[PDB]
RNA sequence: UACCUGGUUGAUCCUGCCAGUAGCAUAUGCUUGUCUCAAAGAUUAAGCCAUGCAUGUCUAAGUACGCACGGCCGGUACAGUGAAACUGCGAAUGGCUCAUUAAAUCAGUUAUGGUUCCUUUGGUCGCCUACUUGGAUAACUGUGGUAAUUC
RNA sequence: GACGACCCAUUCGAACGUCUGCCCUAUCAACUUUCGAUGGUAGUCGCCGUGCCUACCAUGGUGACCACGGGUGACGGGGAAUCAGGGUUCGAUUCCGGAGAGGGAGCCUGAGAAACGGCUACCACAUCCAAGGAAGGCAGCAGGCGCGCAAAUUACCCACUC
RNA sequence: CCUUUAACGAGGAUCCAUUGGAGGGCAAGUCUGGUCGCAGCAGCCGCGGUAAUUCCAGCUCCAAUAGCGUAUAUUAAAGUU
């Protein structure tokens, strides 16, 4: 049914004035195995996790109310809204789609969030244990009788609530559908709202341009636009804020916020920093084990829910384990040996062009055994430049050829290699620096073994991103080209993986061109920063490379947007466009505090 | 709301003498359980208690007159007592078996059309009888005296006028799809 | 046997005035809307938290 | 040992081979013998017996219409 | 935190407030809350101030005093019309009301008037 | 619960002479304040759907009373509940019907239809005499009318005929032995008989013997007696039953004699 | 139905308790076709609580210059329909719990000639302004502050 | 016709006061008093009567007919289970009366409240925050955690009854 | 839902009645196999030490029956308050 365990530290939990009744009257510490370990001492009482059967006897006759009782998460065939079959993922609860507010849905990766949306949409209908010899619009309505979802599902039947979703992935599509320029979006539908959507989407650029010439930005934009302009009753946004600019993301959240108020239901996902404050008004957290079981907790207020999700484990109200610092790198460390020797290369100030783009580079120092960070706004000319330097098109005048072999990290990842991932891992090698490495990205807590086997076709975003992360330190090459690793990863998985990537390429002597849109992702991974400046579909200047601080200040001076440090935990928190203090930071120009 | 029991259990759990009487009584009338017996004996012992009061009350007390007069009418109206008696002393001469004569299944068998008593209970339940104009399904009708000359079969049944059953009309369709087209 | 209860009005308008609504709509000439239940209360509490202008919430959510 | 007092009680186990269906350091449910204070039969010092191991009866474990849930 | 009168030195003080005082809205009759407010005496700790023009100077500031907006409404009461247009007691007011134009409605323009009282 | 006055009365708390059931819901009507007391009232709506059965639901009575077909004491009332009690006249002028509220020998408010000529007045007991300002007297009655300048020999426990049209009583009865009386409360209720004797105690709770024309003597408190007219000669119309107060045995005999439950 | 039976001894008669027996109400095991009625987080923690909802209210008849709808043209109490806002009234009723509480609570009986009472019902209604007096607030219009509030 | 207002009566009550009625315990037998205990006189206060309170004065009041003290898994009653007669045991719980809304105290409004779906403060908790501040009380219906041997749907609806 | 009514709907193998007990108290086996003071049963009295009417099983039988068993509070039995 569930799990139970004891917890011990408290304000004057005093093992030096209680005689220690917890050790004296615990059944486990009597049959031989020391569950509770304590003495008359200066520290705290120690209590194990694994050996505690549950009971609560120690709690009822500890002389100080220091020891409380937690209950750890476990499956016990309870609710069970659906399963695929056996030895496979299952979900228990899909809960209230409260109207007039937007419902924010916030859990680790591979937990069933997307699956809950599929069920809510009426498309993949729920199976509820079994196997699923009951459907049909009767038995499930009888099962969730006495509640609410009877009224919801009967209104769906009858298609009184019309379904729309923004899909999780880009790739299969710009591949599965096709799009007539202008005409397409045009004979989409209808008026004033599309003009509001495309204009408040802050694009003004792709009105006269074919889809195939566009990138992430354009794609997402058009997508959201059409989705909204789509005359319907319900509305779902899965993952709407991936691989988009920081300024542009805020103006996406408020265009979503337009649809909410007058008896309409709305479900959003997301893996946020502190922008979820403007996305949603109810936050609903999901827990469990990645790719095994997922449980949805009942919804909370956004402020209250946010911290309790990143706090490290908030229950009351249940309970769990893990969860804590991750909104950064707090990986206090630095320094090396003597670094000898090195070089000074240097790449020249090339001028590049395509058709509707004037793209310019400035000369800079690309140091041996050292990171380089690219940004800067969407459309600011970063990716196609790197391909043009390596070999694809260019140059008209001059260039520098790579001294070292080359590792290509791609951003447009939707690969097609039929058979298995294990077959593709043989085009790399699993003997080299054989001591952990892929195993040091992930193995013990989230599992890999988890990265082999299975098909790449059915693999989810962050795991698919990890396939690409492996494909880079896996052919023999030492100069690394990486665009957007923060794509489809959260905070828990991204920050540790990013620190591991930096440790590899710095320690055995390499250089990597990282193209992050993540404060935590960009910062802890930065040095030079190089800054890209200029307006989309016009002009791109890579600013002559300067200081992490000075380059980040150039990016945020033009945009007009800033961050605050969470003072207890060292965590970033975005500002609300225009505030009070949002004026001291603008003047002090300082957008980072506490180096 | 308001509920109460209609029977009581015996004080002794077992007693060779008692069990034979309860068994052989159930055999005669086709009763399902002892709960159908003790039910009768609760009502009777209740009536035997009320009577036992009024005999000790003063003769020509107004309470004693009005109760007895309207009581004995009810005992005569169901026909467990005669009006050639008509006094309270004969209440105590009343006993268990006289009631059971006025049960529906007993009156079907005794004064109507049945085989053995075990048959007659089935006819009551399978809706082949009526009481004056009204179908019944309860063999515990206990039947008022006036209504004994209106016990008849039902007016929609294969017993008397009305549509046949599904054993006959089945076999009729065996002449048309069992040997007429099959 | 079956037993019911019947009215007979002298004119239409005497029925149409007096008559509980569902009995008139029983053989149609009236309906209901209105619209289910709930959408009323959640709007009411939102209207409560504005002053002067509540025309957004009445149409607008 | 009990949940809500932490004090100790010595409890009989019924029919043959039902001892095996009780495993150490699990929960159980106890109950008096049916004499309401006094030790019953030829066994001294025991005033309690055992009925359910873990939401499952000693009967169904013994008879074989249920199995251990672990 | 708002500024009210009669709240000498400029600290932030929590006063009892009720109906008929600055910076209070009752949500129930007889209700009394204890909100914080801030003093009269001006410092540079303030976000914004409201200055009312009292005396008009020689010059005309371009964005305000050059702009001219007429006041909207005439009186609704009887005796204010009498005082305004300086009528006698006997003249029988019935045509001395302001007529307020409805500019458009896609039909025709109306001229509205209020309803006299007393 | 209480901190101020209550506004509900349930089914089972309510009196038994309104003859309420128990399979309609928890609440009962509760009469609103007026001249009569709630253990002596017949609320209006209980007359219209638990007696006469014109109405069937409380919402129907709300649609009826608004039309102003109802009167009570010659004036017009227009609410679901009004606390009419003993000796008042209801008047529906559309049907041409007039009722009177009076007691059965059972002790409950019956239907006592009457001529419209009879329904132009009612009989009212005097309860208190009170000298007002500047040498003016007053009366006080159980229907709570204050009638100024009465005749100066009328005293409490007398009864007076009031003309509903103009007030200002025309005539009266004087409380005397051998006059005919009706009971209005207590264990004896609805019995009619002459006074016969009085009994006085200095203090309170004086009693009043009564005897009827069936040769039975009984007594009741003073303050439950109401005068109806001089000896064996009511100045009102009387219902069937007529205060005989039959035993239960004799009532059985009547029913099986006429054999009356069908027409 | 005002009822007893087994157990101290080699055997008998007592004293006496234990056990057997029937009802009732809580928990629990095993089993379960059809029909009606329906009790249900009191026992222990009057422990702690996410979210949603549970108290509002306009007639012919207090106040309509919403740039609202409408008009058949208006305003000369002046429309018909009318959001908002001031005003009147209710929110002290109900629902829930059993912690406190041993002449206290409470029940029967009595007392206001020791007092208060919204409301209803009935009475009470003449020792350069009166052809109608005085001056401000909301909605509304427009400009704002705060990370945030029915500010 | 509608509304409002002064007084009297009426209705719905409210508040004090009379007489009688109570479970276990003496390993609880003397208790109460200028920190008013009982009474007298005058005054204050209060809707009114009154040691309710204050000044002055007296020395009383209560108890083996069980006071005083302690205990109660004690809210009271209408009732319920068992029962030949007499009894015994139970009564949180649908009607009536009472008390209380996390623990204490104070107070506004009103005819009516020492109100908690009103307010202010302290104490115990717990929430948000840009750390400047702000907001809260499910023993209401559902629902969750905890506690235990032990107890239901975050359903539908003002048609009935009010 | 109930009542009312089309059309399908019973050959006993399934359109399947269980819960306890059979030495005495107390209604029903000095039947068959296994165990041998072991394992267990037993409110109580007592059963098991190789011929067990009481244990573990089979067959048969008995009681109540859509109910029956078990634990605990409490009344009757108790003229053992
Ligand atoms: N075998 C199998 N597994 C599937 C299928 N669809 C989803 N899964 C698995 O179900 C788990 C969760 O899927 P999903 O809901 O997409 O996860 P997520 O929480 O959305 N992942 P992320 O946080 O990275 O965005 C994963 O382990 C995934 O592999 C399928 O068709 N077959
Ligand atoms: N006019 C035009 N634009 C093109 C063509 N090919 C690509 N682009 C667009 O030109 C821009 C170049 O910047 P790019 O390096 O793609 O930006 P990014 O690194 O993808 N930035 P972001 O991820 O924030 O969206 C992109 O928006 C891309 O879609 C082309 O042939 N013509
Ligand atoms: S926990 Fe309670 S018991 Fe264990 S040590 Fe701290 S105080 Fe002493
Ligand atoms: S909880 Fe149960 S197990 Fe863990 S310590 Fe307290 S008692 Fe020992
Ligand atoms: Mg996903």
């Amino acid at each position: 049914k569930l799990t139970r365990i004891a917890i011990v530290n408290h304000d004057k939990c005093k093992p030096k004035k209680c005689r220690q009744e917890c050790k004296k009257s615990c059944p486990v510490v009597r049959m031989g195995k020391l569950c509770i370990e304590v003495t008359p001492q200066s520290k705290i009482a120690w209590i194990s996790e694994t050996l505690c059967i549950g009971c609560g006897i120690c709690i009822k006759k500890c002389p100080f109310g220091a020891l409380s009782i937690v209950n750890l998460p476990s499956n016990l065939e309870k609710e069970t809204t659906h399963r695929y079959c056996a030895n496979a993922f299952k979900l228990h609860r899909l809960p209230i789609p409260r109207p007039g507010e937007v419902l924010g849905l916030v859990g680790t990766n591979g937990i069933g969030k997307s699956t809950a949306l599929k069920i809510l949409a009426g498309k993949q209908k729920p199976n509820l244990g079994k196997y699923d010899d009951p459907p049909d619009w009767q038995e499930i309505l009888t099962y969730f009788r006495g509640s609410e979802l009877q009224n919801y599902f009967t209104k769906i039947l009858e298609d009184d609530l019309k379904a729309i979703i923004k899909p999780q992935y880009v790739d299969q599509i710009p591949k599965a559908a096709k799009g007539t320029v202008g005409s397409i979006l045009d004979r989409k539908d209808e008026t004033k709202t599309q003009a509001i959507v495309c204009q408040q989407l802050d694009l003004t650029h792709l009105k006269e341009r074919n889809v195939e010439d566009l990138s992430g930005g354009e794609l997402q934009r058009f997508a959201c636009a059409v989705v909204c302009i789509q005359k319907a009753d319900i509305f779902m946004f899965d993952e709407p804020s991936s691989y988009l600019d920081v300024k542009q993301r805020l103006k996406a959240a408020i265009t979503i916020r337009s649809l909410i108020n007058p008896d309409r239901y709305i479900i959003v996902v997301e893996h946020d920093l502190s922008v979820l404050d403007y996305l949603s008004d109810f936050i609903c957290c999901l827990y469990g084990v990645p790719s095994a079981y997922g449980v949805v907790t009942m919804p909370f207020s956004v402020r209250e829910g946010i911290n309790i999700f990143l706090d490290g484990y908030v229950p009351t109200e249940n309970l769990r384990f893990r969860d804590a610092s991750l909104v950064f790198k707090v990986a206090e460390t630095a320094n090396e040996e003597e670094v000898k020797k090195m070089c000074m290369y240097k790449y020249p100030g090339m001028k590049k062009k395509m058709g509707e783009f004037e793209l310019a580079i400035v000369a800079g120092e690309f140091t041996d055994s050292e990171i380089m960070v690219m940004l800067g706004e969407n459309g600011t000319g970063k990716t196609t430049f790197i391909r043009m330097l390596a070999g694809r098109l260019k140059p008209d005048e001059g260039g520098e050829v790579p001294v070292l072999n080359v590792s290509y990290k791609p951003q447009k990842i939707s690969p097609k290699s039929t058979g298995s991932v294990r077959q593709l891992l043989h085009e790399k090698i699993r003997d080299a620096y054989t001591h952990p490495q892929f195993v040091t990205d992930v193995m013990k807590p989230l599992q890999i073994e988890n990265i082999i086997d299975q098909e790449v076709q059915t693999l989810s975003g962050g795991e698919l991103q990890r396939v690409a992360l492996a494909l880079c330190l896996g052919k023999p090459a030492d100069v690394y080209l990486i665009d957007e690793p923060s794509a489809y990863l959260d905070s828990e998985q991204r920050l540790m993986a990013a620190r591991v990537v930096k440790r590899f390429i710095l320690h055995a002597k390499k250089t990597a061109f990282v193209v992050e849109h993540d404060f935590i992702m960009a910062t802890y991974l930065a040095d030079r920063v190089i800054v890209f400046d200029g307006i989309p579909s016009k002009n791109t200047v890579a600013n002559s490379p300067q200081t992490l601080l000075a380059g980040m200040n150039k990016f945020l001076s033009q945009l007009e947007i800033t961050f605050r440090r969470d003072p207890n935990n060292y965590r970033p928190r975005i500002n609300k466009l225009n505030s009070i203090k949002d004026v001291e930071q603008k003047k002090s120009g300082n957008y980072f505090f506490l180096d | 709301w308001v509920c109460r029991k209609t029977y009581v259990t015996p004080r002794r759990p077992f007693e060779k003498s008692r069990l034979d009487q309860e068994l052989k009584l159930i055999g005669e009338y086709g009763l399902r359980n002892k709960r159908e017996v003790w039910r009768v004996k609760f009502t009777l012992a209740k009536i035997r208690k009320a009577a036992r009061e009024l005999l000790t009350l003063d003769e020509k007390d107004p309470r004693r007159l009005f109760e007895g007069n309207a009581l004995l009418r009810r005992l005569v109206r169901i026909g467990v007592l005669d009006e050639g008696k008509m006094k309270l002393d004969y209440i105590l001469g009343l006993k268990i078996e006289d009631f059971l004569e006025r049960r529906l299944q007993t009156q079907v068998f005794k004064l109507g059309l049945a085989k053995s008593i075990h048959h007659a209970r089935v006819l009551i339940r399978q809706r082949h009888i009526r009481v004056r104009k009204q179908v019944v399904n309860i063999p515990s009708f206990i039947v008022r005296l006036d209504s004994q000359k209106h016990i008849d079969f039902s007016l929609r049944s294969p017993y008397g006028g009305g549509r046949p059953g599904r054993v006959k009309r089945k076999n009729a369709k065996k002449g048309q799809g069992g040997a007429g087209a099959g | 046997k079956t037993t019911g209860f019947g009215m007979i009005y002298d004119s239409l308008d005497y029925a149409k005035k007096n008559e509980p609504k569902h009995r008139l709509a029983r053989h149609g000439l009236y309906e209901k809307k209105k619209t289910s239940r709930k959408q009323r209360k959640e709007r009411k509490n939102r209207m409560k938290k504005v002053r002067g202008t509540a025309k957004a919430n009445v149409g607008a959510g | 040992q009990l949940i809500k007092n932490g004090k100790k009680i010595t409890a009989f186990v019924p029919n043959d081979g039902c001892l095996n269906f009780i495993e150490e350091n699990d929960e159980v449910l106890v109950a008096g013998f049916g004499r309401k204070g006094h030790a019953v039969g030829d066994i001294p010092g025991v005033r309690f017996k055992v009925v359910k191991v873990a939401n499952v009866s000693l009967l169904a474990l013994y008879k074989g219409k249920k199995e251990r849930p672990r | 935190f708002p500024m009210k009168q009669g709240v000498l030195t400029h600290g932030r003080v929590r006063l009892l407030l009720s109906k008929g005082h600055s910076c209070y809205r009752p949500r129930r009759t007889g209700e009394r809350k204890r909100k914080s407010v801030r003093g009269c005496i001006v410092d540079a700790n303030l976000s914004v101030l409201n200055l009312v023009i009292v005396k008009k100077g020689e010059k005309d500031i371009p964005g305000l005093t050059d702009t001219t907006v007429p006041r909207r409404l005439g009186p609704k009461r009887a005796s204010r019309i009498r005082k305004l247009f300086n009528l006698s007691k006997e003249d029988d007011v019935r045509q001395y009301v302001v007529r307020k134009p409805l500019n458009k409605e896609g039909k025709k323009p109306r001229t509205k008037a209020p309803k006299i009282q007393r | 619960m209480a901190r101020g006055p209550k506004k509900h009365l349930k089914r089972v708390a309510a009196p038994k002479h309104w003859m309420l059931d128990k399979l309609t819901s928890v609440f009962a009507p509760r009469p609103s304040t007026g001249p009569h007391k709630l253990r002596e009232c017949l609320p209006l709506i209980i007359f219209l759907r638990n007696k006469l059965k014109y109405a069937l639901t409380g919402d129907e009575v709300k649609k009826i009373c608004m039309q102003r077909f109802i009167k009570i004491d010659g004036k017009v009332r227009a609410d679901i509940t009004y606390p009419a009690g003993f000796m008042d006249v209801i008047s529906i002028d559309k049907t041409g019907e007039n009722f009177r509220l009076i007691y059965d020998t059972k002790g409950r408010f019956a239907v006592h239809r009457i001529t419209p000529e009879e329904a132009k007045y009612k009989l009212c007991k005097v309860r208190k005499i009170f000298v007002g300002t500047k040498g003016i007297p007053h009366l006080v009655t159980h229907d709570a009318r204050t009638i100024r300048y009465p005749d100066p020999l009328i005293k409490m426990n007398d009864t007076i005929q009031i003309d509903l049209e103009t007030g200002k009583i025309t005539d009266f009865i004087k409380f005397d032995t051998g006059n005919l009386c009706m009971v209005t409360g207590g264990a004896n209720l609805g019995r009619i008989g002459v006074i016969t004797n009085r009994e006085r105690h200095p203090g309170s709770f004086d009693v009043v013997h009564v005897k009827d024309a069936n040769g039975n003597s009984f007594a009741t408190r003073l303050s439950n007696i109401f005068v109806i007219g001089k000896g064996n000669k009511p100045w009102i119309s009387l219902p069937r039953g007529k205060g005989i107060r039959l035993t239960i045995a004799e009532e059985r005999d009547k029913r099986l004699a006429a054999k009356q439950s069908s027409g």
